[PDB]
RNA sequence: GCAGUCAAGCGUUCAUAGCGACAUUGCUCGGCUCUUCCUAUCAUACCGAAGCAGAAUUCGGUAAGCGUUGGAUUGUUCACCCACUAAUAGGGAACGUGAGCUGGGUUUAGACCGUCGUGAGACAGGUUAGUUUUACCCUACUGAUGAAUGUUACCGCAAUAGUAAUUGAACUUAGUACGAGAGGAACAGUUCAUUCGGAUAAUUGGUUUUUGCGGCUGUCUGAUCAGGCAUUGCCGCGAAGCUACCAUCCGCUGGAUUAUGGCUGAACGCCUCUAAGUCAGAAUCCAUGCUAGAACGCGGUGAUUUCUUUGCUCCACACAAUAUAGAUGGAUACGAAUAAGGCGUCCUUGUGGCGUCGCUGAACCAUAGCAGGCUAGCAACGGUGCACUUGGCGGAAAGGCCUUGGGUGCUUGCUGGCGAAUUGCAAUGUCAUUUUGCGUGGGGAUAAAUCAUUUGUAUACGACUUAGAUGUACAACGGGGUAUUGUAAGCAGUAGAGUAGCCUUGUUGUUACGAUCUGCUGAGAUUAAGCCUUUGUUGUCUGAUUUGU
RNA sequence: AGGGAAUCUGAACGAGAUUCCCACUGUCCCUAUCUA
RNA sequence: GUGAACAGCCUCUAGUUGAUAGAAUAAUGUAGAUAAGGGAAGUCGG
């Protein structure tokens, strides 16, 4: 096998951390570098391709895409890192003064029994004109040469019975310190739509832990699957809106109708809330936690610089067999049936 | 075939890197960051209709 | 004695990966536990300030079973029996405040150094 | 190789005691499969020489990063055929790979002894030996738990170890460069594919004890329907799941160099790519990226049990204990250079003038008091201890550094007066600093984890991810969707072969039996068990343990 | 009421042997899934 | 008894329910199936 991957052993967590960020312009304005969703979802595109110098310049192209479900990230905190001869150093880390019952649940392994007792000290460390907290502000912005951003994902509104949202650290690769540390002054408790991250044509790296399959039998025997892997430069196709009917519709099909199939996706729910939609096959598996970064360097080629114009969107039932994009379809098509009269 | 790492590849992709390449990402990066600016108003907004 | 136990959850409590449900053993010991509660009973004792202080369970002479066999052979199996005893035994706080006096000698040049140390200190 | 031709020298003087290098002249047991390594490299990368017009090629240099195919082959193959490919390079892992294995050879093959035998061999005489192989050893290698460092939880950092991409051609550039012509390139731009790896299941194909639905054969309930049943009886379709270059996606960019080409330029009054310097330059190296995280590497942050008969932490003095890889005046801070510097002063403010210093820390600062007591003063506004206190500074392990002041003892700067002994001529003579426990008298703070149940993104077991003390809670049912199968049971009919049966002998005459066709009927059934959604109905919400700076 | 055709061997043969022609198949390309 | 049948499959009379159990259900192994396209290219040798 690749030497590379190993040792093949089972992750950490089924949230894998982001182990490499994207440089660094202290001239560019201030904006996230990574993005966390849910993936679960996979579909079938068609569009017309063009990508001159082909063999289907001006032709129509089908292919398959993977629907990652990205509730609107919130704003929990800030992490400021000093520079060492030993690797970065984290020497502050500020909160929110008021989290969500979500990553107090992240805080404890069981959380019933509890008395739901976690920042409440922390709380009261605030009351007052701040003075403490403008003082492990100007802390970090005194030192510190990366600052990276707490956040957590929206879990209640995504379909899943889990309730425990996952904390991550964002860095931010807008200039001047000072304009990172007061991003985030700027957005404690606040929260961060997925648009305002990505956009259509743009290449990402979604990294994800990758699919267990259990015991297996150098080519030796052992662990298949779990494990933390990055996969490099999948074109985000479509980024979507909850609020917006009509995320199904494109250019050229526009039924106002849902990305989300009949009958919603394979052991997965509808979607409810914000989507991107990104070609290939992101690794893991439906229900798993996806991160997003972006590209790490200037990644231009004609891959990465084409606009996608996006031609028709597959909805039928991916449970069974595909006929019918629509309810409205599957009836107009049967005729009327025994129990509607 | 030239490798991934010859010399020559990397020297021409940093003729291509300095101008078309990097100035649609860099264009691009300017409207993500109008967006993320247009997200604070629509927040704050929000809190001025709990402030209402 | 626990090479090949399947390992467990429930043993986390005690810090050992292996742990088991021994359930002849068990009621074996509960059996002994209740006649040496009893016997705290007649005697006239204490019911919760009572803890086992000693239990000791040494080998018994064993069993002697045969069953005939591969080559016809005679593979001698024994029972493993056991001698089981304890002691339960009455909780004492605070049990003395008292001690040995500890007598000191020393020389010439401490009982001095002392003498000198109380002409100069309080 | 032999003989001769030269022939640097040496032969004890030395060519005529002899040896004698490079040349030169005479004729002439084999093979299947994997892992790792070597370079003595076939291809891929970059170069140098070559009548190298272009294309193609030959030799040579650096180079092991990455590659090195598919069939027929058996008079002893110790041969080779015919293609594909960029190319199908050569070897090691001393009996590598026969205890990872087979395909064809000894003759009833070891050793000793005997009998009959001219030169010549037999005898199915006779005695014998042919033990390392299994280890429910040992440990490598893969993967998995895990006590400990207050507990517990989240977010992290990255020492170290591994690492990966590969080659082919297609369009412009072109029918241009170059060419009598025949032919015929290359960089920059873009487009695919091959091998390899990491993934993923949108669709396609595959697959079915959802044995889901349907059909057939048999077999039982006395017949329909339901199925009992058939070593899964057989057949068609087939969800979910699992899956295939039989499917789809994705697989990077900066420095340092090698051969080589150079610049300035010595050695050497020319020159010289090298000696001091110096620019470029390979698929090379090291990083970036990609993977694990040290369970005795580290950081930041959240919570830390309240009547446990005030449990736990923090300040003060107090007694016991427990130790110390080893206090016993002070770890006393510029940086850089060495064919040079430090300091002081001055000015034209500089790679500046003038003076001075080192040649050891042999220094410098602190240093005299019952192991440092008690007191009388004199001189000066100093030095220092202690605790209150104004800030500023310190992130590389900051955990300390300076400073503003008020009080407060002490001062050996100088001079007086008391006290020390008997520790008997020495005996470390104990005065340091950790880790604690029991007591005190004041502050402060009001938990989680495990088991058990559930979950299924996880799963040998562990482990992981979940869920649950009155809620857009959870569980069971229930409804709605989506799918799979293909028209359920029951009933009716004018559709009815063919027949029984009233005689009006029928030109859909009739009463009944009557395969099947038709209708209610894309119906019926199943549909989460690892699909979606939940204003319905019904119920659950509390058991044990463990943990302290 | 599995083929077929030749040949070597003791004209059909005999589950004799070999070679070829036609058909068939997971033996393989290249494995994948299910059950016991 | 059904069946052309000593094939099985089902039973009457009569006799058994004895063989450690329970909990899980991943890979591997043995055995049996099915499979796109090609159809011995596998292998010394269908």
């Amino acid at each position: 096998g690749h030497l590379g991957f190993l040792p093949r052993k089972r992750a950490a967590s089924i949230r894998a951390r982001v182990k490499a960020f994207p440089k660094d312009d202290r001239s560019k304005p201030v904006a996230l570098t990574s993005f966390l969703g849910y993936k679960a979802g996979m579909t079938t595109i068609v569009r017309d391709l063009d990508r001159p110098g082909s063999k289907f310049h001006k032709r129509e192209v089908v292919e398959a895409v993977t629907v990652v479900d990205t509730p609107p990230v919130v704003v929990v905190g800030v992490v400021g890192y000093v520079e060492t001869p030993r690797g970065l150093r984290s020497l502050t880390t500020v909160w929110a003064e008021h989290l969500s019952d979500e990553v107090k649940r992240r805080f404890y392994k069981n959380w019933y029994k509890s008395k739901k007792k976690a920042f409440t000290k922390y709380s009261a460390k605030y009351a007052q004109d701040g003075a403490g907290i403008e003082r492990e502000l100007a802390r970090i912005k005194k030192y510190a040469s990366v600052v990276r951003v707490l956040v957590h994902t929206q879990i209640r509104k995504t379909p899943l019975a889990q309730k425990k949202a996952h904390l991550a650290e964002i860095q931010l690769n807008g200039g001047s310190i000072s304009e990172k540390v007061d991003w985030a002054r700027e957005h404690f408790e606040k929260t961060v739509a997925v648009d305002s991250v990505f956009e259509q044509n743009e290449m990402i790296d979604a990294i994800a832990v990758t699919k267990g399959h259990g015991f297996e039998g150098v080519a030796r025997a052992g662990q298949r699957g779990y494990h933390s892997r990055t996969s490099i430069n999948h074109k985000i196709y479509r980024v979507g809106k909850g609020d917006d009917e009509a995320n199904g519709a494109t250019s050229f099909d526009r039924t106002k109708k849902t990305i989300t199939p009949m009958g919603g996706f394979v052991h997965y729910g509808e979607i409810k809330n914000d989507f991107i939609m990104v070609k290939g096959c992101i690794p893991g598996n439906r229900k798993r936690i996806v991160t997003l970064r972006k590209s790490l360097y200037t990644n231009t080629s004609r891959k990465a610089l084409e606009e996608v114009s996006l031609k028709w969107i597959d909805t039928a039932s991916k449970f069974g067999k595909g006929r019918f994009q629509t309810p409205a379809e599957k009836h107009a098509f049967m005729g009327t049936l025994k129990k509607d009269l | 075939a030239k490798s991934l790492r010859a010399s020559s590849h990397l020297n021409a992709k940093s003729v291509k890197r300095r101008g078309v390449f990097q100035k649609a990402v860099d264009a691009r990066e300017q409207r993500i960051s109008d967006k993320l600016k247009e997200d604070l108003l629509k927040q704050k907004l929000e809190d001025l209709k709990k402030k209402e | 004695f626990n090479s090949s136990i399947g390992r467990t959850a429930q043993g986390k409590e005690f810090g050992v990966t292996k742990a088991r449900w021994p359930a002849k053993s068990v009621k074996f010991v509960q059996g002994l536990l209740q006649n040496a509660a009893a016997n705290a009973e007649a005697k006239g004792l204490d019911a919760t300030k009572l803890y086992v202080s000693h239990i000791q369970v040494n080998q018994a002479p064993k069993q002697r079973r045969r069953t005939y066999r591969a080559h016809g052979r005679i593979n001698k199996y024994e029972s493993s029996p056991s001698h089981i005893e304890l002691v339960v035994t009455e909780k004492e706080e605070a049990v003395a405040k008292a001690a040995e006096k500890k007598v000191v000698r020393l020389t010439s040049r401490q009982r001095g150094r002392i003498a000198a140390q109380k002409r100069i200190a309080a």
